[PDB]
């Protein structure tokens, strides 16, 4: 997972 | 069932012995089929020192390379970068003294087995980059936020931009980054600029302002931009590297929020939102294929602000499958998981010889719940997360307990055989498990706090077991190894021996070649219809309007799938019906079985979707096929589309044109  | 196993596995067994492996160890494959393993070791002596190992054949064999680095100590923080494919390129990044301008690398192009070190005109911040067009081209950031670009394998360097937060590697060798014009990347946080550089930094185009964050997925460019005059921040998305935004139709966050990308293909994304108020939950939501309309897929999906632990996981082994966690209006946490990529989610079937636990309300009436990444940073006895391997089609293995919600006892092993379906309990237990030659194999061994000997290992899908004592030295058990991809015949075992006087890092290296001594024929597959609900239904096995039979292997035949086994399989279309299509923006399904319906009123981020939306976004007949979705003929929706930007913008005093 990739946090914006 | 397998006879002689000693015998043939007696002999195929290799021992390691480590000299010295103090400090943080690490461990890292180098290219496929090449059997090339570099284990790395650092510590202090704290009132540097680095070693190198390296194998060639699976592991059965290290040799101490650490001369090569000429000792020198090897910062682990930036890990071994390893180069895509089978470029077989490796970078390490050494400290250097306190008087230095710029830092160290050790690079090889010969898998590690050779070195040259190279002096940098900076110092490194971040790991080294790979472009994955090209494993020569390497990007990394400074110390001081330069952005530096090397094309000759980090031979020579140049800085292409100076006060750079963040880049990443796009595809054809592009390049997307994030500058700060202020002070600090985190004070200029939510007014960065995004630029773009196609040609390594000869131009530039700034395709965004105002950003927060940048991410990719799949074909989708994201970056999270804070609306001016205020504190939330929203994804806006573009498929053209950034020429061309639109706003997603998703809602905005403040500053204690995020999202996250849980997972995306060329078809679609899974895009987790934040509930406002850190409740350690969000909501799932699906894209379309453009990334701009989202379905909201999954409430109160289990993801913590603490670390940004979340269970969810693809079933990489069945197409469709997910599976994660997700809290109860009680805040129990139950395990949910659904089959058609986010359309229907559902509780995991209990298997049928299981108890139910103390956490069900109901005896004979009960579900499977699957330990994950939470489980793990909660401190329950998991050994390890869920496992699924592409090749290997429909098996997962995972711990897991079997009541209304995730336990804390300790837990046994459940294996399915078809994605996710229906479960047996595997092993009575904690395990660590791994899957070797496209599931021709499954590996196990017993977590125990006490040395162990033996390791068990399956020829029939982990139905029926066999235990093979490797070592008359029991070792702790640290982890197994084996090649990446599940296509390999070779398992390694890393543990320590320890004595009241002395202790000692070991390997040993399993080979199964003499276990599985036939390769498979034709006649060792059997076809197996995946997602079949009821073989009565002409339209048995369904999802996103198609079905697969693979050719499996049979559980009873004991026989190696090959390095080189390609999954066969054969599709059958089916017919289109509405369930195959999703509401586009501006409607819904109410109650029953599928008929997409303007909605009444837009309200909260609907409207502003609406007002902040394009035309073509925004003119709809209100279907739109799933994502990925392979119907033919059959039902299509023919009602004729209108454009929703006038039925909400309506109802606003306009400003002159
Ligand atoms: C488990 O580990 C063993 C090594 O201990 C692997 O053995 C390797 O097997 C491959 C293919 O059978 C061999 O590669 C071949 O090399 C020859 C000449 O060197 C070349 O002409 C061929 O085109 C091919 O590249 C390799 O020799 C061998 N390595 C060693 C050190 O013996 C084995 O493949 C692993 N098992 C699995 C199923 O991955
Ligand atoms: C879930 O995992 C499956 C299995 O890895 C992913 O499917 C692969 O995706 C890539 C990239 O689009 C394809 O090149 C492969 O052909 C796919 N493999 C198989 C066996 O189908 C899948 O995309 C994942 N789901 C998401 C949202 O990423």
């Amino acid at each position: 997972p990739y946090i914006l | 069932r397998v006879r002689d196993f000693v015998a043939k596995l007696a002999n195929n067994t290799h021992q390691h012995v480590f000299d010295d492996l103090r400090g943080s160890v690490s461990l890292s494959w180098v290219g496929d089929s090449t059997g090339v393993i570099l284990v790395l070791t650092t510590f202090h002596v704290p009132l540097g020192q680095s070693k190198l190992y390296r194998s060639e054949d699976y592991g059965k064999n290290f040799k101490d390379i650490t001369d090569l680095i000429n000792n020198t100590f090897i910062r682990t923080e930036f890990g071994m970068a390893i180069g895509p494919e089978n470029s077989g390129k490796v970078v390490l990044t050494a400290e250097v003294s306190g008087g230095s301008r710029g830092g160290r690398i050790f690079r090889s192009s010969d898998f590690a087995k050779n070195f040259v070190q190279t002096d940098l005109p900076f110092h490194p911040l971040t790991q080294m980059m790979y472009s994955p067009q090209n494993s020569d081209y390497l990007l990394a950031l400074s110390t001081e936020n330069g952005l530096w670009v090397s094309k000759n394998f980090g031979g020579k360097w140049e800085e292409i931009h100076k006060a750079v937060c963040l880049a990443k590697w796009g595809s054809d060798n592009t390049i997307f980054f994030t500058t700060y014009a202020n002070g600090s990347c985190k004070a200029d946080l939510g007014a960065l600029e995004l630029w773009r550089t196609s040609d390594l930094g000869k131009s530039f185009k700034t395709i965004g302002v105002k950003i927060y964050s940048f991410g990719l997925g799949g074909r989708f460019l994201f970056a999270s931009v804070m609306a001016d005059k205020d504190t939330t921040r929203r994804i806006h998305v573009s498929t053209d590297q950034g020429d061309t935004w639109s706003m997603a139709q998703l809602p905005s966050v403040g500053q204690e929020q995020f999202y996250s990308i849980l997972a995306a293909n060329d078809d679609m994304v899974f895009m987790h939102v934040d509930e406002p108020g850190d409740t350690g939950f969000g909501t799932i939501f699906t894209s379309d294929d453009r990334g701009i309309v989202y379905s909201k897929s999954l409430d109160r999906h289990l993801y913590t602000t603490t670390g940004g632990e979340t269970d969810f996981t693809n079933v990489t082994s069945l197409r469709g499958v997910y599976i994660t966690s997700v809290l109860s209006e009680d805040n129990s946490i139950q395990t949910m998981i659904t089959f058609d990529q986010g359309g229907r989610w559902t509780h995991l079937r209990k298997p049928e010889n299981s108890e139910c636990d103390a956490t069900a309300k109901n005896k004979n009436e009960c579900s499977l719940h699957i330990h994950a990444s939470y489980s793990i940073s909660q401190k329950l006895n998991v050994p390890m997360a869920p496992l699924s391997e592409p090749n290997a089609v429909g098996i997962v293995i995972a711990h897991g307990s079997v009541g209304d919600a995730i336990s804390v006892m300790v837990p046994d092993v459940y294996i399915s055989d078809d994605g996710g379906y229906s479960w047996t309990k595997m092993l009575e237990g904690p395990h660590y498990y791994t899957i070797l030659d496209s599931g021709g194999i499954i590996v196990a061994i017993e977590h125990s706090s006490r040395p162990i000997n033996v390791i068990k290992f399956s020829t029939d899908e982990g139905q029926c077991w066999q235990t093979y004592t490797f070592t008359r030295d029991p070792i702790y058990f640290t982890g197994l190894a084996s090649e990446p991809g599940a296509r390999s015949m070779n398992i390694s075992i890393w543990g320590f021996t320890e004595s009241f006087l002395t202790s000692q890092w070991v390997s040993y290296t399993i080979d199964f070649k003499d276990i599985l001594e036939r390769n498979c024929e034709e006649k060792d597959y059997t076809i197996w219809l995946a997602h079949s609900t009821d073989p009565e239904d002409y339209e048995d096995g369904c999802i996103l309007g198609y079905k697969e039979q693979f050719l499996r292997l049979r559980k009873s035949s004991m026989c190696q799938n090959g390095r080189d086994y390609v999954v066969t399989k054969q599709p059958s279309i089916c017919l289109c019906s509405l369930e195959d299509f999703l509401c586009d923006f501006g409607y819904y399904r109410p109650e029953n079985d599928s008929k997409c319906v303007e909605q009444p009123e837009l309200k909260g981020h609907d409207l502003e979707f609406c007002l902040y939306g394009r035309e073509e976004h925004l003119t709809t007949n209100g279907y739109r096929k799933i994502p990925g979705d392979k119907c033919q003929g059959g039902v299509n929706p023919v009602r004729e589309v209108k454009d929703l930007k006038k039925k909400c913008t309506s109802n606003f005093l306009s400003p002159e044109k």
